[PDB]
């Protein structure tokens, strides 16, 4: 594969990485989701556009659709948090145990 | 009723219970045979239809 | 939350799962997955409480990855195939990728951790749809991709997703709980099945929403979350707990009752592929289900507990909301056995 | 009688709805009941995108226009003059 | 300039390992913003004029409600970059670093299998030698959305009308 | 005019391999006649039916 495949498969591990290591706040996780749509949909493009693959060219905008429609669904929960708990700190998630 | 009442009826059952064994080996070897080659009617996973390919001129004539 | 706009969400949840299991396209999958997520997380929080919060927070983070998990496995899969159509997958990282992402969505351990904490933070209504419904579209998904599927991994997270219910189930004195500990055990088993025969999942999935069903129905007909609460119910209706002992002991995969059919069946079939270790250690970690669901039983209905004295007007009301699928789910999880082979129309 | 109350109520009160609703309901309404829908479309067809592959000549096709310019085959003629 | 798009790639890698070691969100907002705005430009130099144009329009309005909400919701007293924990700085450092050493490996090493395996030509080289004639061959096809991707259609625009009404449900109380 | 299809009257012979496919992998084996009841219904256990 050419470089600019692994470079945008390492840009989805690293976001990845990321969100599953938080650290304080809700927002960033929502940044690394945000990143990791992103780096999708790089990779879906560039596989799309490199086969000629012409009628699968509206697969990325629907991967873009959706993917801000989860970043609504993040940024709903983020203010419901920080109206309940007064930050987005991810630790004052911590009533619902085991 | 009779001896051999019993007799005959067990005779019947041992014939039924003995081809029940038969026919349950037979149908594990050929799951086995059919999982193996995939030449039967079971385990047919499905494949691309070929009617969806679009036999007409294209842009490119190498197509 | 409106009635109408309810019910809007919970046909956008069934449509997301017809969806996944309509379509032919990965695409479409992907988009299925997303509808439901985005319909459910309200369903989550449609009585508001700070748990409800945390719960649809921590459910949408762990299904947010999950299928950003596999989506890139998807986009993998087209990489090194140009195929969207849902087949035996063409890349074994991608397959991996999407393996991880299907159990992170269906609860599978070591994924198992988001499912009692979202089970108990929502209601026993919303409860019920997450441990039932949920898990069709992930399940049908494996199906659909079982001969793809590294036989290694799948069973590796069925062994340890039963092993891992059974002891959170143990520790555990609030009902959601236990039952999303049970619920894991039971994906655990269904997924056992998967790499040799998907019929034996349908029917154990089958099986175990009726059992769930009528568990969270009889919860709800008792409005008891907590043994302490689920005791006093043997003074109000005897019935009701005692209906909930029956299914317990089904639950438990004890027979003649219908538990037995789908621990039976994935045994028949995990023994004609030679594999005798998994299917007798799956068996003997099953009594530790077993076991919370028995000393549930004790605590409800095989023995007494005290009583208030607020009972007593309580005995005089009787209960309204009236669930017509009760008594066929409590009779179909129970009395079923003698059914078994009906396993062919699943074919 | 309540229709036009409601309706010189809507544009007394909220006259840019007013004229929304009915610009909208225009678009949706009027193309349907439009004789130059289907010009619309035949013009679209019309353009050359692609080249036109030829077909072997068999023989047997009367309509074919085998030709640079001779009348056989599909004609602009009625784009020309619209 | 042969390796432009590499170099892309790696700003684009070096943009999510800025993001992704959790600075404050406010500077997570301008990693992002690099990130999306390198692969506009890649998308760019691929042939996909629309679709980079695209993510990069989106990305910079959504990145924009986030600020918004940074310091609304992540709004810290003293909000933290790159170089003011060394939590933070040391994830960066670890990202840029596992960057470097994947370019290096794959550089100097033409054939690298981490993974995948990657060959260390030039991008230029995947390139197709057609003509798409009097066409944007991905605008053509985006396009074709209202004509073949009715169903798209449809489950796109049910799904958004009901984000909005999820997003009402969720922010009431 | 110019973008009409047009016959083209040639005397090379039409090529029966253009795209030099290999020989199509034989069909399974195709169904059978009429169906009768399963020997001793279904032989799952003690199930007798």
């Amino acid at each position: 594969m050419p470089l600019v495949y692994m470079n945008i498969i390492m840009a989805f591990a690293i976001a990845l990485a990321g969100l599953l290591m938080y650290r304080s706040h809700l927002m960033s996780s929502l940044l690394c989701l945000e990143g990791m749509m992103l780096s999708l949909f790089i990779m879906s493009t560039l596989i799309i556009l490199n086969t000629h693959f012409t009628l699968a060219n509206m697969m990325p905008i629907i991967l873009l659709v959706f993917a801000a429609c989860e970043a609504a669904l993040g940024l709903s929960l983020l203010v419901m948090v920080s109206n309940t708990y007064g930050t987005d700190y991810v630790q004052n998630l911590n009533l619902l145990q085991c | 009723d009779g001896p051999e009442k019993n007799y005959e009826k067990t005779m019947a059952i041992l014939q039924i219970e003995a081809e029940k064994a038969e026919l349950r080996l037979k149908e594990l070897e050929v799951r086995r045979l059919m999982r193996a080659r995939g030449d039967g009617p079971w385990y047919q996973y499905p494949t691309i239809d070929k009617a969806l390919i679009d036999h007409s001129p294209k842009t490119t004539p190498d197509n | 939350m409106n009635p109408i706009i309810y019910t809007t969400l919970i046909m956008t949840v069934m449509s997301g799962t017809m969806l996944v299991m309509i379509s032919s396209h990965w695409l479409l999958i992907w988009i299925g997955f997303e509808m439901n997520l985005l319909a459910m997380i309200p369903v989550l929080m449609k009585n508001f409480n700070p748990r409800a919060t945390e719960a649809a927070t921590k459910y949408f983070l762990t299904q947010a990855t999950a299928s950003m998990m596999l989506m890139m496995a998807i986009i993998i899969n087209l990489l090194y195939s140009g195929q969207w159509t849902i087949t035996k997958m063409f890349n074994p990282v991608a397959m991996t990728m999407m393996t991880m992402a299907l159990a992170m969505k269906l609860g599978l351990s070591p994924f198992h951790f988001w499912v009692p904490e979202v089970t108990q933070g929502i209601s026993l209504q919303a409860g019920l749809l997450l441990l039932t419904w949920q898990k069709l579209a992930p399940l049908s998904v494996l199906c659909q991709i079982s001969q793809s599927i590294n036989p290694n991994l799948m069973l590796t997270m069925a062994m340890l997703s039963i092993l891992i219910g059974g002891w959170g189930g143990l520790n555990q004195t609030q009902l959601r709980k236990i039952m999303a500990y049970s619920s894991i055990a039971h994906m655990g088993w269904m997924t056992a099945v998967l790499p040799y025969n998907t019929t034996m999942t349908i029917l154990n999935l089958l099986i175990y929403i009726t059992m769930t069903l009528a568990m969270f129905m009889l919860l709800i007909h008792s409005s008891a979350t907590t043994t302490l609460s689920l005791s006093h119910t043997w003074n109000k209706m005897p019935v009701i707990t005692s209906l909930m002992m029956v299914t317990l002991l089904s639950m438990g995969g004890l027979p003649p009752l219908s538990g037995f059919m789908p621990k039976w069946m994935i045994i028949q079939e995990m023994t004609k592929n030679e594999s005798i270790i998994m299917p007798t250690l799956m068996a003997m970690t099953a009594l530790l289900n077993l076991y919370f669901y028995m000393r549930l039983a004790y605590s409800s209905s095989l023995t007494m507990f005290p009583s208030t004295n607020n009972m007593k007007m309580k005995w005089q009301f009787e209960h309204t909301k009236q669930m017509k699928l009760l008594p066929t789910m409590i009779v179909l999880s129970t009395l079923v056995l003698p059914m078994t082979p009906a396993l062919s129309s699943l074919n | 009688g309540r229709i036009a109350s409601f309706l010189k109520n809507a544009w007394a009160k909220e006259p840019v709805l007013v004229a929304s609703f009915a610009i909208g309901g225009l678009a949706i309404i009027l193309p349907s009941l439009s004789p130059y829908t289907n010009y619309a479309i035949r013009i679209n067809r019309a353009t050359p995108y692609n080249y036109p592959v030829p077909l072997r000549d068999d023989g047997n096709m009367p309509d074919v226009p085998s030709h640079p310019q001779d009348p056989q085959g599909p004609s602009l003629e009625w784009l020309k003059n619209l | 300039t042969m390796y432009i798009a590499f170099i892309l790639s790696t700003i684009f890698v070096i943009g999510f390992v800025g993001f992704s070691s959790k600075p404050s969100p406010i500077y997570g907002g301008l990693g992002l913003i690099v990130s999306g705005g390198v692969g506009c430009g890649i998308v760019l130099n691929f042939g996909g004029s629309f679709l980079g144009l695209m993510v990069f329009l989106i990305y910079l309005g959504g990145m924009l409600v986030v600020f918004g909400y940074t310091t609304a919701m992540a709004t810290e007293m003293y909000p933290e970059v790159w170089v003011s924990n060394k939590t933070v700085f040391g994830a960066f450092v670890s990202g840029l670093m596992m960057e470097f050493c994947m370019v290096y490996y794959a550089l100097k090493e033409e054939e690298v299998e981490i993974i995948f395996k990657f060959n260390g030509l030039g991008d230029w080289v995947i390139y197709d030698t057609g003509d798409s004639g009097f066409f944007s061959e991905e605008a053509m096809g985006i396009a074709a959305l209202y004509s073949y991707g009715t169903w798209l259609v449809i489950v796109t625009g049910w799904s958004l009308l009901i984000g909005v009404v999820v997003i009402m449900e969720i922010t009431r109380g | 005019e110019l973008s009409k299809v047009t016959k083209v009257k040639t005397d090379r012979p039409l090529p029966e391999n253009p795209y030099h496919s290999r020989a199509r992998p034989e069909p399974n084996p195709e169904a059978e006649g009429d169906l009768k009841p399963a020997k001793h219904g279904s032989r799952l256990f003690f199930w007798t039916m």
